[PDB]
């Protein structure tokens, strides 16, 4: 019933890094 | 396309929400002659005739002029975006002072003219990246180490623990013990070699004394390291003596508790009814948690401290040196997050203190 409740549910069911666009890192660490 | 900027004591991680990794990672440094200033890697690639300054110390922004240079360099030089066209998610350390987060907001809206922004707690984002909204995060980077227990997206401030030792201290300690072995690492270029040895060959022993005995009676734990010029040196028990400091800070003269003990103390400061879920959801994040063997050692040490019937689980994702950023990339690309942004319209009405009402 709260927006925060829906957001937390969305975080748990997001698939994690799996559903994020594969990009290349210009990593200069 | 919202932006995600994860500002650390040592490294900036920046990219676009929805991507699986930051587009740009570069040192959080500004350099001046020993042109006017050099920011990021051009300061790094000139680490020899400039004096470097770190605008973030122990996870806290302390030099706001140089931090502005970092943010300008991130937007224009690295991401190649106009900040006026992109909502920008920023990250903060646990227990970041109210004045700091308010000035973060003011600079974003008034100096960079972002249409919207947000400030999230770094350890919370790392928990999100692992698909969790309850758990306890061990976040260890370059300047600071934190234990952050989290209940349904909310950090529990009274139970947050801190250890003021992280990757930079470990690099310095590996430098110290390699020189006690007979090597010389004095130049800035040689310090970067020590950091590379640390990140490539160091590991956490399951038991310090057993491992020392193995290294004393055999060559089985020794590794070859080829310097950039060509010389090959041998690394022995320094491989695990260096990160042992995380569990035994007295190796560098700190009487603080090690990371297994700050984790246990953090859980014990939480309400008893959530401790079971915390013990089963220990998430490791930050570059200094990357050592091989660290999860198995934490499991052993926490098991020794916790009730014998408690289920202990250490989660150490392979991407955890970018877990904070990935968590921000996930959060900022969720449709339910749209109403959470601080809009420039909201900033004009309330002012910089709007961050206290919208970011928590
Ligand atoms: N594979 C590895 N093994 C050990 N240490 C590593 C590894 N990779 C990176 N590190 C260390 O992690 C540190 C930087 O990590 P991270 O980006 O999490 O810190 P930060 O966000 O810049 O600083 P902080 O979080 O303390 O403000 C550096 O000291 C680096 O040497
Ligand atoms: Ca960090
Ligand atoms: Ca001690």
């Amino acid at each position: 019933p709260s927006l925060h409740d829906a957001l937390m549910e969305a975080i748990r069911s997001s698939g994690g890094r799996e559903r994020l666009r594969k990009v290349t890192t210009n990593d200069r660490s | 396309t919202a932006l995600v900027c994860d500002n650390g004591s040592g490294l900036v991680k920046a990219g676009f929400a929805g991507d699986d990794a930051p587009r740009a990672v570069f040192p959080s440094i500004v350099g001046r002659p020993r042109k006017d200033s050099y920011v990021g890697d051009e300061a790094q690639s000139k680490r020899g005739i400039l004096t470097l300054k770190y605008p973030i110390e122990h996870g806290i922004i302390t030099n706001w002029d140089d931090m502005e240079k970092i943010w300008h360099h991130t937007f224009y030089n690295e991401l190649r975006v106009a900040p006026e066209e992109h909502p920008t998610l920023l990250t903060e350390a646990p227990l970041n002072p109210k004045a700091n987060r308010e000035k973060m907001t003011q600079i974003m809206f008034e100096t960079f003219n972002v249409p919207a922004m947000y400030v999230a707690i770094q350890a919370v984002l790392s928990l999100y990246a692992s698909g969790r909204t309850t758990g306890i995060v061990l976040d260890s980077g370059d300047g600071v180490t934190h234990n952050v227990p989290i209940y349904e997206g909310y950090a529990l401030p009274h139970a947050i623990m801190r250890l003021d030792l992280a990757g930079r201290d470990l690099t310095d300690y590996l430098m110290k013990i390699l020189t006690e072995r007979g090597y010389s690492f004095v130049t800035t270029a040689e310090r970067e070699i020590v950091r590379d040895i640390k990140e490539k060959l160091c590991y956490v022993a399951l038991d310090f004394e057993n491992e020392m005995a193995t290294a004393a009676s055999s060559s089985s734990l020794e590794k070859s390291y080829e310097l950039p010029d060509g010389q090959v040196i041998t690394i022995g028990n320094e491989r695990f003596r260096c990160p042992e400091t995380l569990f035994q800070p007295s190796f560098i003269g700190m009487e603080s508790a090690g990371i297994h003990e700050t984790t246990y103390n953090s859980i014990m400061k939480c309400d008893i009814d959530i401790r079971k879920d915390l013990y089963a959801n220990n998430v490791m994040s930050g570059g200094t948690t990357m050592y091989p063997g660290i999860a198995d050692r934490m499991q052993k040490e926490i098991t020794a401290l916790a009730p014998s019937t408690m289920k202990i689980k250490i989660i150490a994702p392979p991407e955890r040196k970018y877990s904070v950023w990935i968590g921000g990339s996930i959060l900022a690309s969720l449709s339910t997050f749209q109403q959470m942004w601080i809009t420039k319209q909201e900033y004009d009405e309330a002012g910089p203190s709007i961050v206290h009402r919208k970011c928590f």
